[PDB]
RNA sequence: GCAAGACGGACCAGAGCGAAAGCAUUUGCCAAGAAUGUUUUCAUUAAUCAAGAACGAAAGUCGGAGGUUCGAAGACGAUCAGAUACCGUCGUAGUUCCGACCAUAAACGAUGCCGACCGGCGAUGCGGCGGCGUUAUUCCCAUGACCCGCCGGGCAGCUUCCG
RNA sequence: GACGGUCGAACUUGACUAUCUAGAGGAAGUAAAAGUUCCGUAGGUGAACCUGCGGAAGGAUCAUUAACG
């Protein structure tokens, strides 16, 4: 009864920008969930102001992004102003609450110690 | 043939209502909230609980004859998020586990052309 | 935790018993008739099922209209008569998909708004949008489509004199007739071609 | 949510949201006893004129009887040594 | 958490305090205990205040083996939470963040002290001794002001603190007026209160408002209601306003320029129609 | 003994400094000893 | 300068002591005072008068 | 279903306009303007400028009109993690409009103006000229959309010799 | 307003008489359990600093992208 339900959550993980072995968690597993939002939404932010915060977000060569990357056992797509995150429910506040942190301007060496302590002090981490 | 009714899912911050009415959307047929199922604050807006409510209203309306069911998925919208939340996506799954038979989904979020000062000031919110 | 208020939970018994199911019929316009079916509190005195069963509104896919026409279209219905189990609607409104408006839009071309507030000949008034988008040449290297602004005006000049012209000398019945395949939308797309090409005309 | 005196004013008797009854002694300030046979806010206690018998009633939608017996614990322990 | 290291700093404060040798001296925040120990050899009696505990234990073993070990007394806790000992002079480095309750709190304690010597940041410590007519003068200074005497003694820089902080501090001398004036005290916290809103606008501009308009007349109508005081029809609260405000000559004057006699002129004035603003 | 009420706003400081001033103007036995 | 504003300084006493003493007569009654309301409840809006009568407790 | 006050998403570009500050829903009206085109006209009428004058984001002051949203201040409710550090509810002045002031910003290219001279290569916005071919067509309204070569003044780039 | 009569609770002061409880002690017996950097402006009374509006970078850019059986 669920498979076609299962099915076109996968197809829209593709459409969104994810990777195809990325997607394919979506068929494997039954708790996985995707989240959306613009970086407009955590803060009021124009022209060149807005560029460095994407670039806060990537880092250099994408190791910011990478980051956060593992830690937190996700993978997010930075659209533009979209920002798409793939995992379950506990990690996906992890990492909205570090992606939130860097665009409100927070150097991310600060975040990285966060982040850090976050997954550390979690027993229980699925 | 299959009965059609109208459900409506409002995934909000710390909430998940999910509401069955009929197909002028007048008449309420069963309404279950996230915090009607879980004893806590912190898991209203989980996943789990929206799991447990689409059961709830599922089932409800098998002895009514209703089969079949619209979706309208809604946020706050406003000056606030547009995008439903994963707890919207646990509760349309948990709904066809259920048997009960899916119509066309539709995303009713409010959108404004152009709108107020949202609140937070310049500096930002959620950190 | 909390103990809350003495009392303040009433027990509630099942208010489907005294409820009643109707039918509701589209009108001659489409070609399926039956379009699903509604539920009101029987007359228990002073408060009339009829009243309220008026003015209820249906959101309806045109696909569920026609046999084949497309599924992005919306027709709003609204209830106007009870004749005993049949609640008998009309034309209330009409109106596109979320999803097929967002994929119109597109990031390198113009976008064409106008609207007009016409007569029908049997005295409806109606508000029309009509929307186009400039269209990429075969052949064209340059990335970009962008119509100027004396030639947004001249187009947008000719969309409402289109509609206007379709809708004062018809009647509802027609003018739904030209709503279902979008005939309007069609028209005013050959007549644009000589100031700017355009693709994606709707109303 | 409710209290109660009991044994010539030298006890308390109280209810709570939890469903759980306790029995106090005013001089000690501490509890002799906790009664757990009910599940939801007891709404009602009361007890006879005679402190036999004790009344409670709560949320759910159960009524019970209370009986003192002190008198019939004493005569049991005393019996074994 | 912050520790003064300038020896001659401390010195310098004590020598300001009169220190007798009968008094008692009330201490907040000791501590390592470097101004705690100069004051034991002057002082009859020294009770400290630590709400840190280990601190507390790094007090006791300073002291210890001294003949001044017997004259020490720690408290440990909120000072805010209890009342205060009985006590001749304070003298004391203060914790910023209590910086305002604990000067209100000296100055509700009865019986009274001498003079209380007290470490403040240094935006705070120039309002509290601001004058009329400063842009610093704000309503805490005009409350300070009223019931005590306030003096500036020194500026102490972010060096002589380890860590160093990003603020200046500097000195500051409490005393209180005993007696404090027999004014209305619930009347005279209304009048302050609505002048400060905006304390660069004039009075005629601040009592425009229309907030404090519909408040003023509603306690005007409570006013009538008990006196037997009939109000017309076309009673406008506006008006009489103005009319109290052109009768006192205070109507362009701005509250950042009106010292405490001014004040007592304008509730006389809005008490003499009938207006209370308790 | 929860008397930071007053510390709360300079309100709660004046209706406690009002009451204070009307107090000031308003204003182990022998037996256990001997015997 | 400085005699002139020693003899301006008696006159700030002298106004102080009367003007304290109108504001005397002037004042208003204990239940009077119990009814009015605030000025820091101002912020609140109008959800301060929502209170209908408040000051119903006295002893005697 | 009715009313009120604000706002002008997506299209929106490193594109366009203005002396700068700044400027975005449709339609009408009023005055102004750059560039291009010219075998029209005047004939040196010009450049830079102390003094002097007009304009000058945001916040703020004075007098009126309103008050949705947000919101310094203030009152309440809490105050875990911790170098992890400023929340929640209500919301004063303000934020909106009409007049008078005020004249300050990282009001940046951290970079006076006018004139002359001094390398290549493509795009881009506007105007003009020439053109093998595609694509629409003209009661009115309108004579365009794409492709190629060239010429001006702009907004920006990629590469460089000497200095 | 006045008198008689009737039934009378509730008060006031002496004198007897029943129980329950208050603390501080004194002399014993058992048991071995227990505990980011800034500019302008306007403010501030849990100010080792915070907040409102408008600016700047003198602050770390990963990935997809003409059309299209
Ligand atoms: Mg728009
Ligand atoms: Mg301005
Ligand atoms: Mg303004
Ligand atoms: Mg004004
Ligand atoms: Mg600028
Ligand atoms: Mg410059
Ligand atoms: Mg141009
Ligand atoms: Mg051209």
């Amino acid at each position: 009864v669920s498979a076609l339900t299962k099915a076109a959550d996968f197809v829209k993980a593709f459409i969104l920008g994810f990777q195809v072995e990325d997607a394919l968690a979506l068929i494997r597993l039954d708790d996985l969930f995707l989240e959306s939002f613009e970086i407009t939404d955590v803060k009021p932010l124009k022209g060149d102001h807005l560029s460095r915060a994407i670039g806060r977000i990537a880092g250099k060569g994408g190791k910011t992004k990478f980051t956060i990357e593992n830690v937190t056992r996700t993978r997010i797509v930075l659209a533009d102003v979209k920002v798409h995150i793939l995992g379950s429910f506990q990690n996906i506040k992890m990492a909205r609450t570090a992606i939130c942190n860097l665009i409100l301007g927070n150097p991310p060496s600060k975040v990285y110690g966060n982040i850090r302590a976050v997954a550390s002090r979690s027993a229980d981490r699925f | 043939e299959n009965v059609f009714g109208v459900c409506h899912i409002f995934a909000s911050f710390n909430d998940t209502f999910v509401h069955v009415t009929d197909l002028s959307g007048k008449e309420t047929i069963c309404r279950v909230t996230g915090g009607m199922k879980v004893k806590a604050d912190r898991d209203e807006s989980s996943p789990y609980a929206a799991m447990l409510a689409a059961q709830d209203v599922a089932q409800r309306c098998k002895e009514l004859g209703i089969t079949a069911l619209h979706i309208k998925l809604r946020a706050t919208g406003g000056n606030r998020t547009k995008t439903p939340g994963p707890g919207a996506q646990s509760a349309l799954r948990a709904l066809a586990r259920s048997g009960m038979k899916i119509g066309r989904i539709e995303d009713v979020t409010p959108i404004p052309s152009d709108s107020t000062r949202r609140k937070g000031g310049r500096r930002g919110r959620r950190l | 935790t909390k103990g809350g208020k003495k009392g303040a939970k009433k027990k509630v018994v099942d208010p489907f018993s005294k409820k009643d199911w109707y039918d509701v019929k589209a009108p001659a316009m489409f070609n399926i008739r039956n379009i699903g079916k509604t539920l009101v509190t029987r007359t228990q005195g002073t408060k009339i099922a009829s009243d309220g069963l008026k003015g209820r509104v249906f959101e309806v896919s045109l696909a569920d209209l026609q046999n084949d026409e497309v599924a992005f279209r919306k027709f709003k219905l609204i209830t106007e008569d009870v004749q005993g189990k049949n609640c008998l609607t009309n034309f209330h409104g009409m109106d596109l998909t979320r999803d097929k408006m967002c994929s119109m839009v597109k990031k390198w071309q113009t976008m064409i708004e106008a609207h007009v507030d016409v007569k029908t000949t049997d005295g409806y008034l109606l508000r029309l949008f009509c929307v186009g988008f400039t269209k990429k040449r075969n052949n064209q290297i340059r990335k970009t489509s962008y119509a100027q602004h004396q030639q947004v005006r001249q187009i947008r000049k000719k969309m409402m004199e289109i509609m206007t012209r379709e809708v004062q000398t018809n009647d509802l019945k027609e003018v739904v007739n030209k709503l279902i395949p979008d005939s309007i939308g069609k028209d005013i797309e050959k007549a644009c071609q000589s100031i700017y090409p355009l693709h994606d005309v709707f109303v | 949510l409710k209290v109660a005196f009991v044994s010539r004013g030298t006890q308390l008797l109280s209810s709570g949201s939890d469903g759980l009854v306790k029995l106090w002694t005013i001089k000690n300030n501490e509890c002799v006893r906790t009664l757990d046979a009910h599940e939801d806010k007891v709404w009602g206690l009361h007890c006879s004129r005679l402190d036999d018998h004790a009344l409670t009633g709560a949320s759910d939608s159960r009524v019970i009887l209370w009986k003192d017996v002190t008198e019939a614990e004493q005569a049991e322990e005393q019996a074994r040594q | 958490q912050h520790i003064l290291k300038n020896p001659l700093i401390i010195n310098s404060i004590i020598d300001k305090a009169a220190l007798r040798p009968t008094d008692v001296v009330l201490e907040v925040g000791p501590g390592t205990g470097n101004m705690t120990v100069k004051l034991l050899e002057k002082a009859k009696k020294v009770v400290a205040c630590e709400l840190d505990p280990r601190l507390v234990a790094e007090l006791h073993k300073r002291v210890q083996g001294t003949p001044v070990a017997s004259k020490l007394q720690v408290l440990v806790g909120d000072v805010l939470k209890t009342d205060l000992p009985f006590f001749d002079t304070c003298v004391a480095n203060l914790p910023y963040q209590i910086s305002s309750p604990f000067v209100f709190k000296l100055l509700l304690h009865r019986p009274f002290f001498r003079c209380a010597i007290l470490m403040f940041q240094r935006e705070f410590a120039l309002r509290l001794v601001a004058k009329p007519g400063d842009k610093l003068y704000c309503r805490l200074s005009i409350n300070t002001q009223l019931l005590a005497r306030v003096d500036h003694l020194m500026k102490v820089g972010k060096n002589n603190f380890r860590p160093p902080p990003k603020v200046e501090s500097s000195v500051v001398r409490i005393e209180p007026k005993n007696p404090p004036p027999p004014i209305n005290f619930q009347e005279w916290d209304g009048l302050v209160r609505i002048t400060f809103v905006r304390k660069n606008k004039t009075l005629s501009a601040a009592f425009k408002s229309s907030a404090v308009q519909q408040l003023l007349e509603k306690n005007y109508r409570i006013h009538c209601s008990v006196h037997n005081i009939i109000i017309p029809e076309d009673f406008s609260i506006a008006d009489k306003i103005q009319q109290i405000l052109t009768s006192t000559g205070f109507s362009d004057k701005r509250a950042r320029s009106m010292d405490i006699d001014d004040f007592i002129r304008l509730l006389h004035g809005f008490n003499a129609e009938g207006i209370h603003f308790s | 003994e929860g008397k930071d009420k007053a510390l709360k706003s300079s309100q709660a400081f004046f209706s406690k400094l009002q009451d204070q001033v009307k107090m000031q103007i308003n204003d182990i036995s022998v037996h256990k000893l001997k015997l | 300068k400085v005699l002139q504003k020693i003899l301006e300084q008696k006159e700030k006493k002298s106004q102080r002591a009367e003007m304290l003493q109108k504001l005397s007569e002037v004042q208003a009654s204990e239940a009077e005072m119990r009814l009015f309301y605030t000025t820091s409840k101002l912020g609140t809006g109008n959800r301060m008068y929502h209170t209908k009568e408040k000051a119903d407790e006295v002893v005697a």
